[PDB]
């Protein structure tokens, strides 16, 4: 896992024109990961997966009224 | 018998004469069975307590009054026969049949009204 | 004794705590009817909860017909146990085995008969039917002697 | 009047015993006395733990020495419910889950299943699809053939040829790789012809390992063919009469080594067989050799139909060409608002299927694989039931085996060509 | 279970939620589960909603304009947007802003735009 | 009259002047359609129901075509195959490819009838392009993509002709013709969102449904309204725990394939301000506790202060089933108490109207009786805010008869023309001896109707003994076999339910009585002195509001979407909710609560399940066993006992009549929490039309746009 995206392709023999000759590398995309991401699992940054959604309901905030 | 050790062909009755037989044939071999499915199982329960729930099932159809039906659950006693006599069946599947060895207990529906809406429909 | 719950029903395998507490069940003594649900190996739960049956209305959002033409048969959500929120990916998790689960008749007596062979509670909706009323386009442009009532666009 | 006439019981209905009729006695051909001493027989179970032929094989048998008394095969241990999972599905759904019951035979398997929904949809797939489909049969019949025959041959010894053909099954494996994106799973067979077209150059990369396959066929024959050891392993072993074999549901090779001549694919053409020439190896003595040179032969043929599909392959689509039916291409689905609402029906509600039944049939590399499917007009198949033809195989291994020799098991075990998706479903 | 940056911000170039339904990072990763765990490894993608905000205002005279999202046939499908109102057009495949030359001194004047306008 | 004919080569009879579509529907033919529905006026423009008539060389519109004495219709010929394949090419070539991002997917019957009578492919590929149309602003619940629209003319028709709504229209000439209000402008009906549903394409779609769901994820339970006291007949769609729209279904009966928009989108009120754990107040603050801990205090504060007779107190609310009134009922009895009180003013104090007679107090000519009504008579109702469904069967028959509209009451902005009378009991007793009474005694089918706030009138009992003098004088017009002319409209869903197990407090003795113990029964319009400060109060209900929060102790119930509930309506039709979803949090069924408390109360209920409950109904009143029908009322003259002999002698004051709805879109617990109908009332003040008035979306004044919804 420690190979590069572009690279991985090459050495698979998906595509032939290594990525220092192919121009889908050099489209800049500020968001693409800097650092190479390798497999984190095993280690402390193995990937936590969570719920993305708030709950579906929402209970009432009591609110005693005052006599 | 022929296909395999304990294996019934399967046949109607002719009446409800012939049906009774069968049904007190079909108890006397397995409440005879009860202490070899003790040890072949190692149930951890006596002989009494296997050969209650032998009768239990059998009393669950003991107001049957349709000769098909008795056909019908004369079948499933033979097949069940046949799977526990033969070690087909494992440990897992002979005591899931005792109810008692649930973690959520054998009483597994409220006593009464209050106690299941206290809990919350049991 | 008139609607009671059995309290001292037998379970089997599959009772839960979700499981209600059954009212009839089958012996196979009923008169008339056969006692499938006495041998069908379906559990004790499905004697004792309701399925409606009724023809599929219309949708409000278009005009094609063809779900309402058959009788469907379709189990009531319980109180309990339906749906909860899985706490690890907030998935829809479900105690209810028969939550996905509808049958499909000609007719509502094959429905009926269905039902009482497996011995299900089954409450009966009868399908709303429209009431006629010719139509006619000229009836956008009649006379009006008096004031017109209503501005009428096409 | 049923069931309420069986309340009480009248009329009994008639068994195939009240039938039986004496033999016509002409013509018909068939003390503490130590002979009247009874033999107790020991009953071992042979798997799924303790190691087997191959699969999940729970195989009970009752031995006299070291001689079968009965045969008593448990199945279901990979039994998965399929065909009630198929009710809940599309049609587009449902065709993955037949990659997985012969899951060395693939693109066969989708094939059955493509052509009973064809053949209810009344379309007529476009030849190139034909074409692709039947060479891709014929590659599956290898790749079949390369894992019955070699690991048959591994399971009584022989290392060796198992290593020499899985390389020629990673040459072919590409093929499939190449065409879908799967080693395995293509799901590319659909009804209305396949996925997506081949690539521009596959044709001559097959053409280029087919000019070798023949080579690699011959060098499996000089381990297997004429050693005595494999002869003496398969001549003898595994005998079934063609009377017999007809009665216990027999297809294919486990059919043709009785000396019955019968394929599928010469009885009932489908797809583009009616349009290559094949010969059909058949058999004399019904037993494990017989089946094993059928078999040998059958990678022959099977590269001469490949050999034929490369140059016959037409200039077309390779999907029917309808919208309601297959899916539109992506530069039409972008382009045209007729494409769009196609492409979002058949992959939300799935294509209509005109209400009715079919049993369809094909010559599968195991032997006659078909599907009965019971459509109610809907999206969703009413039914699916898929005929195995190893289920009808594991259930003759009783009558092939009883009296012979423990020692021969194996033999048969292999001559059947068993994978246990197939027989559990 | 998250004081870091990466355990509190909703994305490295956004704060917070951009939507009601939207759980906040720092409640939906909290918990045991995410004790002993470095925050900087999870995946954070950067959000969509701040980045096609910084794409300038495409000027055209035409009334409609098509748009596919540029890759031809690798981009969505082709749909036509009205310019007429002054304001800024976008698509609603791909979220490219779009305004007609006509409304450009409007446009300008306007105190903040939802596009850069340059 | 029924004429014969022959569609498909198969004979049907139908009534002279019917259109030929609507034989074909008789017939079982299918015939494609888009302007055609079965409730707005005919149009003709689509041209997808084209068919070939003998004798007729054009293809004719099936929609439009009268049936004749012996007309040969071929709707599966090859000239109606052209004809359909050529009219949906049209259809098509400017349609925007939006199915992936519209709303309508999976339910749409342009995508569905070009399946089916469609080519496979298309063949505009102009470079010119397709039409593109600006989007417009019509209030806050209608979200608007103008690019889809088919020009049906269905939206136009249904809010011109139906709702009573002239501001949509369309404009323009040619491809460019474009459907809308020329000027950005909230639409004012209350039945607004039924466009929606109509329009067969995504071009209308709900602002609050926006992209949450698609059809084939939603489960459909069929079930009943109870935001109104007409119980329209809804389709409820959920997707496991949450409810997501609401659609009405056809009841032809009832609310004929319409419901307005609370009953819509009120169902956002469903999911935030809900009950769902038992919580008893202390030291001022409200705590959690468990349902043991709270029966049990239930059962020390009755002992300790020990209730005689009607200090016992029920208070019913709006949204209550007879399930819970019935139980509750035979506990307050097995107390002592007879004090059944309902949540509107003067609903602590035995009813002008009685519950002795079933048509005391119920919508006696039939609400399709609407459909032949001469001549009508409103006492102190404003119809649109109160039951509008039905106030849109007013207007149709208006609309196509010589029916004459007049109200005594406060004044509202109607759609249909009426005469306003007056506003108070003496202008009833001159319209009724004045004109309008000539109009209703020389009239078949007469109708008066006397709305709930009348009933809240102190006035109350002079107003039904002045009604119902005028129905007995002028029988054999009012009180014949086939017509009952006196009619109460109940606004709320609980209240006919209530009068029908007799949930009511029955003489004033048990009015004097000030009640040490409160039971509020889903309760929050209760009036400020019919609970006293120094009693204990338990609040049983599924939304923290009013009740809840003056209350001891709060109960968690059910809502209408989580139990099967008995609902009768103004009219005496029984009818029974479906649940949808399950019971929230630690909530119980509502009539369980009542049959637990009767155990810690020493006075444990009899039925343990629902079945029980529901036999011990039929002994109450046996018709509230016969669901989705109307049981007639036999000795329909008995209404003079209750309605003139104890009515004769009463105080009047001559107080004006009152308006017992302030705000339409703040009636009950759910709409009040409803994000929606806060959008739709803050949108209504401020007279703003833009879709994303108080919702997500970019706005010029608002560039960065905003999650939230309903603020
Ligand atoms: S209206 Fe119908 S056809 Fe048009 S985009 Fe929406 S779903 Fe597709
Ligand atoms: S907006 Fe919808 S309902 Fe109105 S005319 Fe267009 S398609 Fe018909
Ligand atoms: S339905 Fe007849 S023309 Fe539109
Ligand atoms: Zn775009």
């Amino acid at each position: 896992a420690h190979i590069e995206p572009m690279w991985h392709a090459w050495i698979s023999y998906q595509v032939d024109t290594p990525p220092t000759r192919e121009p889908l590398t050099q489209i800049e995309r500020p968001w693409a990961p800097k650092e190479h991401v390798p497999n984190r699992s095993f280690t402390r940054g193995a990937y936590k997966p969570y719920n993305t959604t708030q709950p579906k309901i929402q209970s009432w905030e009591p609110k005693a009224a005052p006599r | 018998v022929q296909p395999t050790k304990f294996a019934v062909t399967v046949r109607q009755s002719r009446n409800w004469a012939d049906a009774k037989q069968r049904v007190i044939a079909a108890y006397r071999a397995w409440i005879r069975a009860a202490p070899e499915i003790q040890t072949m199982y190692s149930i951890p329960f006596p002989v009494s307590h296997i050969r209650t729930r032998i009768r239990q099932e059998f009393e669950r159809h003991r107001y049957v009054n349709k000769l098909n039906v008795v056909d019908v659950l004369l079948q499933q006693s033979n097949a069940d026969f046949q799977e526990t006599m033969n070690f087909w069946r494992q440990q897992s599947h002979v005591m899931a049949f005792f109810k008692e060895e649930h973690f959520r207990g054998e009483k597994r529906l409220p006593s009464n009204f209050i106690t299941g809406f206290l809990e919350g429909r049991n | 004794p008139r609607n009671a719950p059995d309290y001292n029903v037998p379970i089997d395998i599959a009772t839960s705590t979700f499981t209600p507490v059954p009212k009839n069940v089958q012996d196979g003594s009923e008169e008339n009817v056969v006692p499938a649900g006495l041998i069908s190996g379906a559990p004790m739960e499905l004697q004792a909860r309701t399925v409606r049956i009724y023809k599929p209305a219309k949708p409000a959002t278009q005009s094609g017909e063809k779900n309402t033409q058959l009788w469907r048969m379709d189990w009531d959500v319980l109180g309990k146990g339906h749906r909860w929120e899985n706490p690890l990916m907030g998935w829809q998790s479900s105690a209810d085995f028969m939550q996905g689960t509808h049958l499909t008749f000609k007719t509502k007596e094959d429905a009926i008969a269905f039902a009482e062979k497996q011995g299900y509670e089954y409450f009966v909706q009868e399908p709303n039917e429209r009431h006629f009323r010719p139509k006619a386009y000229a009836n956008n442009f009649l006379y009006s002697p008096g004031k017109l009532k209503h501005i009428r666009t096409k | 009047a049923e069931p309420q006439d069986g309340f009480q019981g009248t009329r009994l209905i008639p068994t195939g015993a009240d039938f039986q009729s004496p033999p016509d006695p002409f013509i018909d051909e068939g003390e503490d006395s130590v002979e009247g001493r009874k033999v107790r027989h020991y009953t071992v179970n042979f798997g799924p733990q303790h190691p087997a032929a191959h699969g999940v094989l729970r195989l009970i048998l009752e031995l006299n020495g070291e001689e079968i008394v009965r045969a008593d095969p448990h199945v279901g241990l990979l039994h998965r419910g399929t065909e009630k999972l198929c009710e809940y599905k599309t049609y587009m759904q449902a065709l993955p889950y037949f990659d997985r019951l012969d899951y060395v035979s693939m693109m066969t398997n989708e094939q059955v299943f493509s052509l009973a929904v064809e053949k209810l949809l009344n379309i007529e797939i476009p030849p190139r699809a034909k074409f692709i489909r039947t060479m891709f049969g014929e590659i599956t019949r290898i790749l079949n053939h390369l894992m019955s025959v070699l690991s048959h041959a591994m399971d009584v010894g022989a290392l060796t040829p198992f290593l020499w053909g899985f390389e020629e099954r990673e040459k072919l494996m590409e093929f499939y790789e190449r065409v879908s994106g799967a080693r395995l799973h293509a799901a590319y067979v659909r009804p209305g012809g396949v996925h997506q077209d081949i690539p521009v150059g596959l044709l001559d990369d097959i053409y280029q390992w087919a000019t070798q396959f023949g080579d690699r066929i011959d060098e499996t024959e000089e381990m297997l063919t004429d050693n005595r050891i494999w002869i003496n392993r398969l001549k003898g072993v595994g005998v079934v009469s063609a009377a017999d074999a007809l009665n216990l549901s027999f297809t294919g090779v486990m059919l043709r080594g009785s000396g019955v001549p019968w394929d599928v694919r010469k009885s009932s053409p489908y797809d583009a067989y009616d349009q290559v020439e094949f010969d059909v190896p058949v058999g004399i003595n019904g037993d494990c050799y017989d089946r094993y040179l059928c078999r040998m032969e059958e990678f022959r043929q099977s590269l001469r139909i490949i050999h034929q599909c490369l140059n016959k392959m037409p200039a077309g689509p390779v999907r029917y060409e309808d919208y309601k039916i297959t899916p539109p291409p992506r530069a039409a689905m972008k382009e045209n608002m007729e494409a769009l609402i196609h492409h979002f029906l058949l992959f939300t509600k799935g294509y209509a299927v005109p209400p009715g039944d079919t049993y369809t049939a094909i010559e599968a590399p195991k032997g006659e694989m078909g599907v009965y499917v019971v459509s109610d007009g809907s999206e969703r198949p009413y039914r699916v039931h898929i005929r195995a033809p190893g289920f009808a195989h594991l259930s003759g291994f009783d009558h092939i085996t009883r009296g012979h020799l423990l020692a021969d098991a194996v033999a048969v075990i292999g001559t059947m060509d068993l994978v246990f998706g197939e027989v559990d479903r | 279970t998250g004081r870091p940056a990466s355990a509190v911000m909703q994305a490295p170039n956004r704060a917070e939620v951009w939507s009601r339904s939207q759980r906040p990072r720092s409640e939906a990763m909290a918990g045991p589960r995410f004790e002993q765990t470095d925050f900087d490894a999870q995946p954070r993608p950067w959000a969509a909603i701040e980045l096609i905000h910084k794409q300038p205002v495409r000027w055209t005279h035409d009334r409609i304009v098509a748009c596919d999202g540029g890759g031809g046939p690798h981009g969505h499908p082709k749909i036509y947007i009205n310019t007429d109102k002054p304001e800024i057009a976008t698509c609603n495949y791909c979220g490219l802003p779009f305004a007609n030359e006509h409304h450009r001194k409007y446009l300008e004047s306007l105190p903040q735009t939802s596009y850069p306008l340059n | 009259a029924e004429v014969e004919l022959t569609i498909d080569g198969k004979k049907v009879s139908i009534e002279a002047g019917s259109a030929l579509i609507q034989a074909c529907e008789k017939a079982g033919v299918v015939v494609p359609r888009y302007c055609y529905h079965e409730k707005l006026a005919i149009a003709g423009n689509c041209r997808m129901c084209l068919v070939e008539v003998e004798r007729s060389p054009k293809p004719v519109a099936s929609c439009a075509w009268p049936v004749q004495a012996g007309m040969v219709v071929k709707t599966n010929s090859p000239l109606t195959h052209k004809a359909r394949e050529g009219v949906m090419e049209f259809l098509l070539a400017n349609h925007p490819l939006d199915c992936p991002i519209c709303d309508q997917g999976g339910e749409c019957d342009l995508q569905d009838q070009s399946m089916r009578y469609g080519a496979d492919r298309g063949r505009f590929h102009e470079i010119g392009g397709k039409r593109a149309v600006e989007d417009k602003n019509i209030g806050p619940l209608i979200k608007t993509s103008m690019n889809r629209c088919i020009h049906c003319t269905r939206c136009v028709r249904f809010m011109n002709d139906i709702a009573g709504a002239p501001e949509l229209g369309s404009t323009g000439r040619g491809n460019d013709l474009q459907i809308g209000t020329y000027l950005e402008k909230n639409l004012d009906s209350e039945l607004s969102g039924n466009v929606i549903d109509l329009c067969p394409v995504g071009a209308l779609t709900s602002k609050p449904y926006a992209f949450r769901a698609r059809p084939w994820e939603l489960k459909r339970t069929e079930s009943i309204d109870v935001l109104d006291g007409l119980g329209s007949n809804i389709r409820v769609d959920s997707r496991g725990l949450e409810v997501m729209r609401i659609l009405p279904r056809l009841n032809d009966d009832v609310n004929e394939e319409w419901i307005n928009d609370k009953t819509r989108f009120a169902c956002d009120g469903l999911k935030t301000q809900r009950l769902t754990m038992p919580l008893v107040r202390r030291d001022g603050k409200f705590e959690p506790a468990t349902w043991e801990q709270a029966l049990t205090e239930i059962a020390h504060a009755y002992q300790t202060l020990a209730p005689k007779e009607n200090e016992f107190k029920v208070i019913a609310g709006q949204l209550v089933e007879v399930e819970s009134l019935v139980a509750m009922k035979d506990l307050a009895n097995r107390l002592g108490s007879e004090n059944l009180a309902l949540d509107f003013p003067g609903g602590s104090q035995p009813l002008a109207h009685g519950v002795d007679i079933r048509s005391n107090y119920l919508f006696n000519s039939k609400i399709w009786g609407i459909e032949e009504a001469d001549a009508i008579l409103l006492v102190g109702t404003n119809p649109r805010h109160e039951a509008a469904v039905l106030n849109a069967r007013i207007r149709k028959q208006w609309l196509r008869s010589d029916l004459e509209i007049a109200a005594v009451g406060q004044p509202w902005e109607s759609t249909f023309d009426y005469e306003h009378l007056g506003t108070d009991l003496a202008a009833l007793k001159n319209a009724l001896s004045g004109p309008f009474g000539e109009k209703l005694k020389k009239a078949k089918r007469p109708m008066i109707i006397v709305g709930s706030g009348v009933t809240e009138h102190p006035d109350a009992k002079a107003f039904y003994e002045t009604v119902w003098s005028f129905v007995e004088k002028n029988a054999s017009n009012f009180l014949t076999e086939e017509w009952c002319g006196y009619n109460v409209l109940q606004r709320a869903a609980s209240r006919a339910g209530a009068f029908e197990v007799g949930f009511v407090v029955p003489s004033p003795e048990v009015a004097a009585t000030k009640p040490k113990f409160v039971w509020l029964l889903g309760a929050d319009e209760f009036d400020p002195a019919d609970v006293p400060k120094d009693a204990f109060i338990v609040y049983q209900g599924h939304h923290g509001d009013r009740g809840a929060e003056i209350a001891d102790i709060v109960l968690p119930g059910a809502a209408y979407t989580e139990k099967a509930g008995t609902y009768v309506n103004t009219e005496g039709r029984v009818q029974m909710t479906r649940a949808a979803t399950g019971l929230p949090g630690a909530a119980r069924t509502d009539w369980k609560i009542i049959r637990a408390v009767s155990e810690f109360l020493g006075v444990p209920l009899p039925y343990d399940d629902v079945a029980q409950l529901r036999d011990r109904m039929a002994e109450i009143s046996p018709a509230l066993a016969a669901y989705d029908v109307v049981e007639p009322v036999a000795l329909r003259h008995l209404s003079k006992v209750q309605l003139v002999d104890q009515n004769k002698g009463a105080k009047v004051t001559g107080e004006p009549l009152k308006k017992v709805v302030e705000n339409f879109y703040f009636t009950d617990v759910i709409s009040r929490s409803s994000p929606t109908m806060a959008r739709c009332s803050a949108a209504k003040e401020t007279g703003d039309p833009r879709t994303n008035f108080m919702a997500p979306g970019m706005e010029e004044d608002r560039p960065m746009g905003q999650i939230a919804y309903g603020a």
